[PDB]
This record gives structure tokens, sequence and C-alpha cells, in this order.
RNA sequence: CCCCGGGAGGGGAGUGAAAGAGAACCUGAAACCGUGGACUUACAAGCAGUCAUGGCACCUUAUGCGUGUUAUGGCGUGCCUA
RNA sequence: GGACCGAACCGGUGCCUGCUGAAACAGUCUCGGAUGAGUUGUGUUUAGGAGUGAAAAGCUAACCGAACCUGGAGAUAGCUAG
RNA sequence: UGUCAAUGCACUAAGGCGCGCGAGAGAACCCUCGUUAAGGAACUUUGCAAUCUCACCCCGUAACUUCGGAAGAAGGGGUCCCC
RNA sequence: UGUCUCAACGAGGGACUCGGUGAAAUUGAAUUGGCUGUAAAGAUGCGGCCUACCCGUAGCAGGACGAAAAGACCCCGUGGAG
RNA sequence: AGGUUUGGCACCUCGAUGUCGGCUCGUCGCAUCCUGGGGCUGAAGAAGGUCCCAAGGGUUGGGCUGUUCGCCCAUUAAAGCGGCACGCGAGCUGGGUUCAGAACGUCGUGAGACAGUUCGGUCUCUAUCCGCUACGGGCGCAGGAGAAUUGAGGGGAGUUGCUCCUAGUACGAGAGGACCGGAGUGAACGGACCGCUGGUCUCCCUGCUGUCGUACCAACGGCACAUGCAGGGUAGCUAUGUCCGGAACGGAUAACCGCUGAAAGCAUCUAAGCGGGAAGCCAGCCCCAAGAUGAGUUCUCCCACUGUUUAUCAGGUAAGACUCCCGGAAGACCACCGGGUUAAGAGGCCAGGCGUGCACGCAUAGCAAUGUGUUCAGCGGACUGGUGCUCAUCAGUCGAGGUCUUGACCA
């Protein structure tokens, strides 16, 4: 079979132990200051595609 | 960088063409002769170094005969030796002189150029045998 | 961790560096005679000439250096010279050379005529 | 005791009496003297100086008034020196004399998760004949059942270089005082632009 | 250990990493602005810098010098007539990039860069 | 018929005793996965329980009465087969 | 010409790689034969103590010192489990 | 097209395809590779493995032999462009 | 001649990070340390003593008498077959 | 006495505890091979013998053999003996012995056999827990922050030769030939470093062949590897290349050597007491370290905000961080360092350095292959500065109001 392999199976308190670390982080979004939508930071606010003047259609 | 196993040229008629080292010593002449060894693991002989060695190879109506176990100094390497000043040198070849326990040369001369560091390591009358001492 | 002092390290190490910095004669791989000054052979003051091919010159300041290689008594010979060593005297353009490449390692496996 | 604090600025070819000597130029740029650690107040004797200067934009308030007690601009860097008891600021002039011996730690270079033949000179095993243990790959770490672990301290892949480093009695070659340049003779710890402490010979000679 | 490098492997061996960065400078060069992942946008910018620094000397040397990475005749002559003529006065920075977010099926960000 | 959705899915409206039957259409256990809440846990050695006591919480076979949880102390070598 | 070198083709020498494979026998590299006791297609004949076999107890529909399927048959089990 | 020849090798025509996850990073380690100072089998059970050799001309070629052969023995030289 | 003294540097394909799809063998249950001692005679799990905050990620293979096949050796069966 | 040999016995393991040797990696005992200290000697010196203390470190490279051993070569301060499942196959070999083939010798009428001998012969991509090496996240450390730090404790290191001075002295008829102290130079090992000497440097520069293409020529590009081949080669990385190291001093000890000294009117190192005394012990050297929950110390910063018995603790903020962006001699991720417009962080651009080695084009010489000039040219990854040409826009998230007791000082 597979050299390596798990001795008992691990306890639904063990397993859901090493997940502490799997949340994800919410995006710091921000207020775009011409679409009035939300944009990510250092890119172009989707919604008007603007930034600063405006580089993107629509 | 010589090391056992590495076949060198002889640089005197003792009458050897050349040798395989099969040792790397410490190799003061030292007043009373050779002296013995420095430690028993040094591993790579230099320009100045002593070594022992078989003769692999030997002038027919000889001095010294193949198979000959035998003390050559090293006087030759194609390794670079760098010295005081900064300069360096090197030679095409590996060469060594066949020499006695009181380490003076076996033959009557030797031939080609020898490191200047043989004359740091008193190697007296290898020295002066040579043409030149680069 | 690291220092950010405003600092230009090349003109530092240029300055040091210059204080021992020798200029030569200009050869470009063909050959010369070194004329040397060996202090080692006790403490008299014996001289020495190699005169051979320039086969290289690596660097520049304190490190510049440049490569001769003869053949002496049948076993052919090279050496590396600082041009800042202070054991060496004058270098003197034997010859002129018609070499076509910066390095020219070819003639170690050439050695004839 | 004597200490200091500098920039590896790099290593070089020099020369005196016609011994090539290769060196290491070290920036021993002025220090400044920004706090006095008594035993009577701090509990043992020490002073703190400082070294690589910084803007006061970049300086937040607490290091702000940190160096503003002591009346001195601030410094990207400070440090503790044993025993020392300078006056004024710690000048690299004279506080080393040419032909001293001197203890020089500086940080390794940082060479990251290295295996165990790069780490600890271990030599793994044959390259033919028959493995698929080639490279690195440590042989055994134990002995069946006899302690049935491994031992602490074991030697084992691992974050090489980062760490401190001492090189003692490295001697001074040379000092160009006005420049605040100090020649050093042989390695330092460290890549160029780094931190590094010169400090007096601590295993001074017999 | 890296304490020195040019740029980028992206997953590519000696010969692809070349024709990329070359079909891209080709691309951005005939269309003035091009979207790309913000990876090969950041490798491209100053290949395509050098290639329009090269361009502006005029001469048919510079020219020949540019054919040998743009194979596009009509690229090579926008670029030496048109486009470096009128960065003349421009002391590099003919390049800019700008992030526009992320990609559906990959989940990649892609980014613009377009002449200046 | 209406709403969000490309859809799938759903929320209303309406039929029906019932949609707590809606076509993944009687009941719908358990393992197994989740949400919320009580009490709790980051100096700690553990067959996981058991006895004892304090703390906190709740009162529909239920205010001396417990029930749930918990801290600390004592004690404590899974089951079966062979 | 049971001659040589060598593609196709037939093969399978040594190493590595693969070893819950790309593959229940393979891949790259290397290597043997390569006008012959040669390679290959279609049709067809020989089978279970039986066939075949330049001979290993090999092969006989992916594990042959006696194939598979069904049946006697819930064989018998001084043995192990429960 | 090139190369004594060729269905070989290299690039390519017609034609067909980029192999139905993708993007970065440039750690240990593992696979498949390129180079390597001085040394040259000291490795090891064994030169296993990997080098070295390499095509076609020319000269040259041993013991031994069933007189065919060993033999591509061994070894040395040439090889490009122009008139 | 990197087989070796003695290993270095570089390449690519993995290994690592993010987005998509997402297995396996194994698993008495686990809140699963070290020494020494004792125990069916090789202790995480008994005794004493030491050490140790909670939880992960990349890695190594000493233990878990690790995993796989109700040992092919050996003996036994008034077992079998060639 | 030990428990490393051959064995006895048969206790766990036959629903599996893989066995010889090598390699790799270690670590322990001491009954010590070397070094260190001592007693005695049939110890003059030197060279030894043997016993006592001592386990810090050290203990070589080859030939033969599967070998372990052992013999040999050539060295050495020495080439120690054992434990660790005869340590170590989920770490590698697979040479050895325990499968199928085949052969010899032998035994058997045979099928087959072995104390044997010989050629051949599948060693299983994914680590759950513990243990180990590295790296983060959390909370804690009675306010919230930025730095500097003591060192409880813990790790690393620890070898040794040769020569020279003492001194041709002490000693010895002589030959020979010292201790003690003082210098110097090596080996092996380790740490750091890249100036030197070199390695490499997968597109930094050049040369070269075939073929395909940019119409052609000239000039270039692709493929020939995952660089077509070759010749060089900066930064980086690197050893074979450099530099540094092992300690000095000190405290308590071992064998041992002594002072003072009774019992025991003498003697006695011990019975009270005291000094000397090792590579060993503690400290000293380097590194780690307050999760030392016994959570330490010092300098600095910000300060008493707000909400009706209803939401009772939370919420706007300070000092200060963090997200994000551009980078890094930092790095798997994380972490760490630097910059982010009151800006030289990176790219680019300019200048320089360094590498390649003389560009294209034109002219010219020549029948031509080519040569020469223009030209130390042309081209240029990673190197040193400068420079606001590009991007580091704009912004969002988070973060104090400091429990109680007792004692002293204060108004
Ligand atoms: C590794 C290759 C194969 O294994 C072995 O050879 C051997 C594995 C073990 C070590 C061995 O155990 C040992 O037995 C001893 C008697 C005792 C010993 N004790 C002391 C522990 C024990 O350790 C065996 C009997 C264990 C048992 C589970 C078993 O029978 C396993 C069978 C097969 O899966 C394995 C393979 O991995 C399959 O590889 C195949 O190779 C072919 C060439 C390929 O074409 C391919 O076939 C399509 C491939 O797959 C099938
Ligand atoms: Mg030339
Ligand atoms: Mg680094
Ligand atoms: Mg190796
Ligand atoms: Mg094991
Ligand atoms: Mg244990
Ligand atoms: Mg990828
Ligand atoms: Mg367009
Ligand atoms: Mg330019
Ligand atoms: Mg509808
Ligand atoms: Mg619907
Ligand atoms: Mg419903
Ligand atoms: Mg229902
Ligand atoms: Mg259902
Ligand atoms: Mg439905
Ligand atoms: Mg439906
Ligand atoms: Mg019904
Ligand atoms: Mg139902
Ligand atoms: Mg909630
Ligand atoms: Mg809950
Ligand atoms: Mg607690
Ligand atoms: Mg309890
Ligand atoms: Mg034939
Ligand atoms: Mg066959
Ligand atoms: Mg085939
Ligand atoms: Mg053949
Ligand atoms: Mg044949
Ligand atoms: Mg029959
Ligand atoms: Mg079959
Ligand atoms: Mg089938
Ligand atoms: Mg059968
Ligand atoms: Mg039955
Ligand atoms: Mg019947
Ligand atoms: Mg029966
Ligand atoms: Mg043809
Ligand atoms: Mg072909
Ligand atoms: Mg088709
Ligand atoms: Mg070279
Ligand atoms: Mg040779
Ligand atoms: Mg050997
Ligand atoms: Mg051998
Ligand atoms: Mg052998
Ligand atoms: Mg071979
Ligand atoms: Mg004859
Ligand atoms: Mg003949
Ligand atoms: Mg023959
Ligand atoms: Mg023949
Ligand atoms: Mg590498
Ligand atoms: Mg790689
Ligand atoms: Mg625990
Ligand atoms: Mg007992
Ligand atoms: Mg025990
Ligand atoms: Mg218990
Ligand atoms: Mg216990
Ligand atoms: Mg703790
Ligand atoms: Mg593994
Ligand atoms: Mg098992
Ligand atoms: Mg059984
Ligand atoms: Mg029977
Ligand atoms: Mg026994
Ligand atoms: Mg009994
Ligand atoms: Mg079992
Ligand atoms: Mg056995
Ligand atoms: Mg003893
Ligand atoms: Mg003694
Ligand atoms: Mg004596
Ligand atoms: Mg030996
Ligand atoms: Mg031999
Ligand atoms: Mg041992
Ligand atoms: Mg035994
Ligand atoms: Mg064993
Ligand atoms: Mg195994
Ligand atoms: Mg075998
Ligand atoms: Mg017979
Ligand atoms: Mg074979
Ligand atoms: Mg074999
Ligand atoms: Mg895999
Ligand atoms: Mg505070
Ligand atoms: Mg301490
Ligand atoms: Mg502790
Ligand atoms: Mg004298
Ligand atoms: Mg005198
Ligand atoms: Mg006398
Ligand atoms: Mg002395
Ligand atoms: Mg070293
Ligand atoms: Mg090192
Ligand atoms: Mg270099
Ligand atoms: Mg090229
Ligand atoms: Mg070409
Ligand atoms: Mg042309
Ligand atoms: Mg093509
Ligand atoms: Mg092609
Ligand atoms: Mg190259
Ligand atoms: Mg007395
Ligand atoms: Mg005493
Ligand atoms: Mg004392
Ligand atoms: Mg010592
Ligand atoms: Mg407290
Ligand atoms: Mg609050
Ligand atoms: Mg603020
Ligand atoms: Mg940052
Ligand atoms: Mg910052
Ligand atoms: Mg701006
Ligand atoms: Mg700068
Ligand atoms: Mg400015
Ligand atoms: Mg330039
Ligand atoms: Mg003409
Ligand atoms: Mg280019």
């Amino acid at each position: 079979a597979k050299h390596p392999v798990p001795k008992k199976k691990t306890s639904k308190s063990k397993r859901d132990m090493r997940r502490s670390h799997h949340a994800l982080t919410a995006p710091n979004l921000t207020e775009c200051p011409q679409c009035h939508g939300k944009k990510l930071s250092h890119h172009i606010c989707p919604n008007c595609g603007y930034y600063d003047g405006r580089q993107v259609l629509a | 960088m010589i090391m056992p196993q590495s076949r060198l040229d002889v640089a005197d008629n003792s009458g050897a063409r050349e040798i395989m080292c099969i040792r790397v010593l410490n190799s003061g002449i030292g007043g009373k002769g050779l002296t013995t060894g420095g430690g028993g693991n040094k591993r790579y002989a230099h320009v100045g170094d002593i070594i022992v060695a078989s003769v692999k190879d030997a002038a027919p109506r000889g001095a010294v005969k193949a198979g000959d176990v035998v003390k050559a100094v090293v006087v030759r390497t194609s390794h670079a030796i760098k010295r005081a000043d900064g300069s360096t040198i090197r030679f095409d070849r590996n060469a060594a002189v066949i020499i006695n326990n009181q380490g003076e040369p076996r033959g009557t001369r030797v031939f080609g150029p020898v490191a200047r560091e043989l004359r740091d390591r008193r190697f007296m009358k290898i020295v002066s045998l040579a043409p030149e001492v680069l | 961790m690291q220092t950010h002092i405003k600092i230009n390290r090349g003109e530092l190490l240029r300055g040091i560096e210059q204080d021992h910095t020798r200029q030569l004669p200009d050869f470009r791989p063909g050959d010369t005679v070194r004329v040397d000054t060996k202090v080692r052979e006790g403490n008299r003051t014996r001289s020495q000439a190699f005169e051979g091919v320039v086969i290289a010159i690596n660097g520049s300041g304190s490190r510049k250096s440049f490569t001769v290689r003869k053949i002496s008594f049948g076993e052919g010979v090279e050496r590396v010279f600082p041009f800042a060593s202070p054991l060496v005297n004058q270098v003197t353009i034997v010859e002129r050379g018609k070499v076509r490449r910066a390095k020219l390692y070819y003639l170690r496996e050439l050695r004839g005529k | 005791m004597k200490g200091i604090l500098g920039t590896k600025i790099g290593m070089t070819q020099i020369w005196k009496n016609d011994r090539a000597i290769p060196v290491t130029v070290v920036l021993a740029g002025p220090c400044p003297i920004v706090q006095r650690k008594t035993a009577q107040t701090d509990g043992y004797e020490a002073v703190q100086i400082g070294y690589a200067p910084k803007a006061e934009r970049k300086v937040n308030k607490p290091m702000q008034g940190h160096f503003a007690k002591a009346g001195v601009a601030p410094t990207r860097i400070l440090r503790e020196f044993r025993g020392f008891a300078p006056d004024g600021d710690s000048v690299n002039v004279d506080i080393f004399a040419e032909g001293e011996k001197i203890d020089a730690t500086g940080t390794s270079k940082g060479k990251g998760t290295q295996g165990v033949m790069k780490r600890w000179n271990f030599a793994g095993g044959p390259a033919s004949h028959g493995s698929k243990k080639w490279h690195r790959r440590p042989g055994s770490i134990g002995q069946r059942k006899t302690p049935g672990r491994v031992y602490k301290g074991k030697r084992m892949a691992g974050h090489m270089g980062m760490e401190r480093v001492t090189v003692q009695n490295l001697e001074v070659v040379e000092i160009r005082a006005g420049e605040n340049l100090i020649l050093v003779k042989g390695a330092i710890p460290g890549a160029n632009g780094g931190l590094v402490v010169l400090r007096s010979a601590a295993k001074a000679s017999a | 250990m890296r304490h020195g490098k040019a740029g980028r492997k992206l997953n590519r061996n000696s010969s692809a990493r070349v024709a990329l960065a070359r079909a891209q400078a080709t691309a951005l060069l005939r269309e003035g602005r091009i979207q790309t992942t913000l990876t090969k946008a950041k490798e491209l910018r100053p290949f395509v810098e050098q290639l329009i620094t090269t361009a502006k000397g005029g001469d048919l040397h510079s020219r020949r010098l540019v054919a040998q990475d743009i194979h596009d005749k009509d690229v090579v002559r926008k670029v030496m007539d048109e486009v470096a003529p009128k960065y003349a006065e421009r002391p590099g920075g003919y390049t800019r990039i700008l992030r526009v977010g992320t990609r559906r099926g990959d989940g990649v960000t892609m980014a613009l860069i377009e002449l200046v």
C-alpha cells in the first residue's frame, strides 16, 4: 500500500483545531471619489473606469 | 595540489621518468635531516612539500628502477601558487625531484624551473641545481 | 539588518584604492618584459625578468592585473602581475601583437612556432 | 570596551611594505551619546550610542523625545556598549589605533533555507551506484526504539545565515580619520551597506 | 539563492522569455496600450522602454537594431518615424502601468500598460 | 399572477382540512455537516470516567429539588477474544 | 552468404524514472537481430491430465505443478473466529 | 535544401498541431540537463553510471589461424572559402 | 571522465504562494512529552521524578513493536496437490 | 564483576518485530589508543615498563576480500574496546545468506538433495500523532504605544604536531642529551568573506555551420536542448581561495603531594583544621534567552472623551500601528528591512565602471575568398552616482481611558 499512513482518525475537535487559520480576509474596500461606488485601492474604479481621470471604457 | 594516485614528472637525472605519489607528508629539512611527519591527515601536496611515491617508470640504465618506493620533493604545480606581493605562478605540468632522507637530490641535476618557494623551505641543493628559480 | 546612510560607496572605495593604483605602458595581448625585484633572495635585492606573451588583463584599480606566459627550459609557465605590486619595476613593450579576442587562452595548448 | 558603529563598504587590495593585504573598508561614522546607563539608575554601566541619521519627518514622537532629551539629532540606529564611558560623542578618531586587534561583529548574509550539506557539511550520499538519496538527505536520525525519539539539537535542514556573528582579532591596517574611514584586515560578516560594530578585542592576547 | 536578478523566469525557458517580451513589445507599440497580467506588464516595461530609446537615435543602425527584436516591418516603421520622434524631449518614462482588478478563470489580477 | 435570478432555486399569492402535502412530494431515527445561545477553556501530562466540594445558569415527572455546566481535590491500566 | 553497418520492422541488454503509474510490465537513454532457423495480415486446425512447447512446468483470454463456467454442494474442516 | 547514398540526421513545404486548469514565486529535497580548479578510479561488490571514441577519404595495421579471418586491429594525416 | 578527495554554479519540470476542480491507503476511541522503574519480559496511557502556554506552515524520518498480505521460513493437521 | 561470545530456557511478538556487510547520520560507557596529572621502577639523561586520576577533544589514506575480522602499503599524537533491536532499509545501497533458471563436485535407482561451490535474479510517488529542524499566527505579561536592555537558565567550542630559544646546559666515562619556562610555523576541523587565484554565470559580447524566413543583395531573426556549437564573462553564488578561532587568567577538585598533629609520651598529610594539584568541574570566549505565566529593568510618547436608571459595555479619537503600493545582499508563506509627493524607492534616462573586441554604412586594395580606414569601435544583465521622465494615486481598518488590598511619603 502507501508507505506512510495515518494512525487513528483525527478528532472532530483537532480537525477544526487546525482550521483556526483559514478565515478569509475581507477586502479593504473604499468609496470611489467620482462614481460613488466601491473600489479596490491602487486599482481603477470598476464602476466608472476612473483613476483620477478616466482610463477604461464605461 | 598533488594527492595520492596523481602521477608526477621527475626533474632530475635520478633515473625515474615519472612517479605516482602515495602519501603526502610534512617535510622540514631540520638540522638532523628530514623531520618526522607533522600529522597523519594532511590532504594535498603543494610546491615545496615532500611526498612518498612509487616509481611508475624509469630510465633504462637507471640509478632508480621501476617500483622503488621513494621520497620526492615537489617543484612544479599546475595549481596556482600565490606569493606575498600578490603575484601568482603556475606551470603547465606537475613535476618533482627524488631526494634522500637528508633531503638532498638523488640526481646530478634538476631539469626545468623550480618554484622560488623551495628556497623558502631550505631545499638548498635542489635550488642550486636548477636552471631557473622562477 | 543594514544601515541606510546616504553614501557613494563608489568614491569611498575609489579613494582608498587610488592610493595604491599604478599605470603602465599600454599593452594588449602581445609580448613584453616584466622587470622585477626579488628581495626574496636573502636580504639582498636581486633582479629578474619575465618576457612573455600577455594573455589577459583583469580588473581595475588596486585589483588590475595582467598575465604573461613564457617557456623556460621546456616547461611552460604563466604568471600574474598586479600593476601596483611593489615587486615589479618597469614593464616595456617588446612587441606588438595582432590578436583578435580579449583573453586568448588558446595558446595554452598551442605551444610551437 | 572601546566600541563604535559603522557601515560595511567593501573589500579591496592594499600594500604595506610589499605585503599585499586584503582589507575591508568600514565607515565608523561619528556616533552620538543618546543615553548613559549608570548602574545606580539602570543597574549596570553602559552607553547608548547612535549611528545612521534620519529626517525628523520619519521619526515618531516617542523616539523624537528620546533623542531630544539627550540633545541629538535622530538616528536610524541605536546600540549599547557595555562598560564604555565616553565623552562628547563617539568618533572613530583615536578610539582605534592603527595596528590594534579588534572584535568585528556583523550579521551573516541570509542564505534562506539551506539543506544539510550546505548547512552542516553533511556530505550526503553517492551520486551513482544507485540511490534516490543522491542529494542532501541525511541518512539516519536515530537508532530503532532504543530511545525511540530523535535527539534534541539534531542537525537538520534549516534557516542558514542571518545570524549575528563575531570575528575576533582582526587587525587595524589604516585609519583615515577625517574621512571617518577605518581599514581592517581580512573579512567581516554580512553584506555591503550593513551595520557592523567594532569593539576592543575582547580576548586580548598575552 | 538570488541576490542579483534580471527579472523573472515567468515559467518559461530562455527561448520563450525572449519570444514573449518581443511579441508583447510589438503589440504595445502597434496598439498604444494593452492589458495583460500584472507580472508580464511589469516585465514588459523596461524592454519596451529601452527599445524606444534605441529607435530614438534615427540612423540606419538604430533601425536595424530595432529590427533585431520587432520583426514586423510596420511596427518598426511606426516606432522609428512616429513614436520615437514624438518622445524626443522625454527622458525615459515612455511607459506606464495601472492595475485593473482580478480575472474570473484563474483569479489572476490583470493591468494595463500604455504609452505615455 | 407577482417578486430576486441567464437558469437552478427560492419568497409571496391562490387551491386544499393541511403546502407543518408542492412534484428531490407519508413518516423521517442515527452516524455526519452547520447556525445561534448558556456554562466554559491559552502553566497544561490526559482510557477521558468516578466520587467530593465551590462557582455560574434554568425551574413544565422540578426550589432542597434538583437539572445543565464548570473549577479544584481524591481515585482510576479501553472492549472483546485468547 | 543461418556475411558486415544500419532505418523501417521484430526484440528487450544495463541504468535511471515510474511503484494509490501516463501504463495491472510502461518511458527516455543504451543495446541485440535486421535475406533469414526472418517479420506480418487474413482464413483455419489442436484443450484440460488435454493441447502445444529450439524445454521455463512456459503458454493454453491480465496469478496454470494441471484453465474457465455450472453443477455434486450447506463437500470435509479433531482448526481459527463469532 | 544540405550531407558519399538513404525512408538517416537538421531545418522546412503542402497539411496538421501547441497535447481542455491557470497565474506567480525563484527556499530545503527530487527528477532531467550544461560547465567545472588541481587530481584522475583514490569511488565501489564491479569504472555501475557518465565522459572519452564517433561520419567519409588517405596512409598504416600484431600474436594466433580452420588461411576465410581476426580488422574499423592498433596508430597517424586530411576535411572550410577563393583564384 | 563528478565514480571519487568534494563539491560548486547555472538550467528546466516539480516541490512553495493565489484562484478553479479535488482523491487514497489508514483509522478501538484520544485531552497522544523526557528519564528511570515496573508491568506477559522493549510503556504517551502504571509508579516516581523532570519538562512543557493555545493553534498552524515548510521540512526529517528515530517511535507509535509505523502501513500492506489471518509468515512463503519452523512445527502442528491421522489437511491438499505435483 | 560485566552481559558485548557460543550457549541453556522458551517469556511478548508466526491476522509478519526485514537478517549479513557497506554507506549516512550520530550519541553513550570506560575496563584509556593519543593527548593532560600522578606513584613505583631493576627510573642517571634520553627512550621506556607498570599501576593510580582523567571520557574535553582527537583517533589517517590505500591493496586483498561481500565481508565483519585479519594480513599487507605508506603515514600517525594516536591509528582505543564496547552499547545503542550485533544503532541506523517508511534513510540508501543489495556485494553476502533463505524463491523460481542453469552448471560442477558429491548423495540418492529416482523425484530430488547440500557443508558446499558457480553465473542470473522486482528493495512498496503522498507522514495522522509523538520526536526533531526551521517559520508564523493567538493570548498572556492590570492603560495604549516606540525603542534600549539585565541574564534565570540553554547551546557551541574544547585535537595535535614540527622547529627554535633555554642549551649542546642538568645529567652521563662516552655516545648522547633534559625537565620547567619563552618563541615560531603547520595539519584537520569550524565561522565569516568574495579583495586575491580560480569555478560558474541558459542569452551580457563575439565567432561558426546547415536550413527556413524578413521580396532580392547587404543586414538580421528562428530551429538545431529543455543555451545548436564554440570563445570569453560582470554582479551574484561559490572552494580548492582568503581572514579569524581552540586560549590567558581565576575558583573548587581527582590520583597524588605536603603543613600543622593527637589518639599512641616516637611517628604519622587526618582523627579538628590548612595549602598544592589535571586536556576533566565551575567561571571566563562566542551564540540564544523574560511564555524566567517567578512574564524583569531603563528612556520617551498620549492622556482622563462620549452615551436617562433602556441596549448594562461599547463607540468618535490621541500617541501609534496596520491594510495597500514600489522594492530588498530578507524570504517557500509568513516574517524582517527601505521607500511611498513635506518623495531618489524601484524602473527608465544620463554620466561612469566593467564585459566583449573594432559594429552597421561608406571608402578603399584586391580577379576573388578577404584585408585596411572611418574605429580602443559597436553592443551591453545584475555594478557606482545623478536625475522628478513612470508607478509609489485616493484612501479604508485598528488603537488608551487605566481592578482591588495593604504600607510609606504629600498637600
Ligand atoms: C514494490 C513493488 C510491488 O511490491 C513488491 O514487489 C513487494 C512488496 C513488499 C515489500 C512485500 O512484503 C514483504 O513480504 C515478505 C514475505 C515479508 C516482509 N515482512 C518482513 C514485512 C514484507 O515486507 C509484499 C509481499 C507485501 C504485499 C502487500 C504484496 O503482495 C504487495 C504486492 C504489490 O503491490 C506491490 C508492488 O508495489 C506492486 O508493484 C508492481 O510492480 C510490477 C512490476 C508492475 O508492473 C505493477 O503491476 C501492474 C506494480 O503494481 C502491481
Ligand atoms: Mg585570436
Ligand atoms: Mg538572502
Ligand atoms: Mg558528494
Ligand atoms: Mg527503521
Ligand atoms: Mg521513551
Ligand atoms: Mg506553474
Ligand atoms: Mg486598439
Ligand atoms: Mg543608450
Ligand atoms: Mg416567473
Ligand atoms: Mg421558479
Ligand atoms: Mg415547506
Ligand atoms: Mg411533510
Ligand atoms: Mg434526500
Ligand atoms: Mg426543488
Ligand atoms: Mg424542482
Ligand atoms: Mg396518507
Ligand atoms: Mg418525506
Ligand atoms: Mg456570533
Ligand atoms: Mg457553538
Ligand atoms: Mg490557566
Ligand atoms: Mg476532573
Ligand atoms: Mg545477416
Ligand atoms: Mg520473446
Ligand atoms: Mg518496442
Ligand atoms: Mg553490434
Ligand atoms: Mg550478428
Ligand atoms: Mg498426463
Ligand atoms: Mg496468462
Ligand atoms: Mg478483462
Ligand atoms: Mg487449481
Ligand atoms: Mg462450507
Ligand atoms: Mg454430498
Ligand atoms: Mg478430509
Ligand atoms: Mg537527399
Ligand atoms: Mg526523421
Ligand atoms: Mg488528425
Ligand atoms: Mg575555462
Ligand atoms: Mg591519464
Ligand atoms: Mg575504498
Ligand atoms: Mg579500489
Ligand atoms: Mg574487488
Ligand atoms: Mg558503462
Ligand atoms: Mg603464421
Ligand atoms: Mg592476411
Ligand atoms: Mg578478439
Ligand atoms: Mg568481422
Ligand atoms: Mg543550485
Ligand atoms: Mg530550479
Ligand atoms: Mg497535550
Ligand atoms: Mg523490573
Ligand atoms: Mg520504560
Ligand atoms: Mg490515566
Ligand atoms: Mg508516565
Ligand atoms: Mg509555560
Ligand atoms: Mg519523505
Ligand atoms: Mg507492521
Ligand atoms: Mg497464520
Ligand atoms: Mg494424504
Ligand atoms: Mg543470549
Ligand atoms: Mg514451560
Ligand atoms: Mg498486527
Ligand atoms: Mg533470520
Ligand atoms: Mg578509570
Ligand atoms: Mg604519563
Ligand atoms: Mg626519562
Ligand atoms: Mg585502514
Ligand atoms: Mg586495481
Ligand atoms: Mg562506536
Ligand atoms: Mg547478539
Ligand atoms: Mg543491526
Ligand atoms: Mg521499507
Ligand atoms: Mg545478491
Ligand atoms: Mg548416480
Ligand atoms: Mg544479466
Ligand atoms: Mg543484482
Ligand atoms: Mg508526486
Ligand atoms: Mg506603560
Ligand atoms: Mg548563565
Ligand atoms: Mg525552561
Ligand atoms: Mg645554539
Ligand atoms: Mg651560550
Ligand atoms: Mg660534564
Ligand atoms: Mg615548553
Ligand atoms: Mg577552511
Ligand atoms: Mg563554512
Ligand atoms: Mg569572478
Ligand atoms: Mg547568443
Ligand atoms: Mg545562423
Ligand atoms: Mg544574405
Ligand atoms: Mg520556425
Ligand atoms: Mg521544426
Ligand atoms: Mg558558453
Ligand atoms: Mg608530618
Ligand atoms: Mg584539599
Ligand atoms: Mg587550588
Ligand atoms: Mg588545549
Ligand atoms: Mg502576576
Ligand atoms: Mg473600549
Ligand atoms: Mg492617527
Ligand atoms: Mg513594509
Ligand atoms: Mg513602511
Ligand atoms: Mg505626480
Ligand atoms: Mg542608492
Ligand atoms: Mg533633487
Ligand atoms: Mg555605458
Ligand atoms: Mg576592387
Ligand atoms: Mg538586446
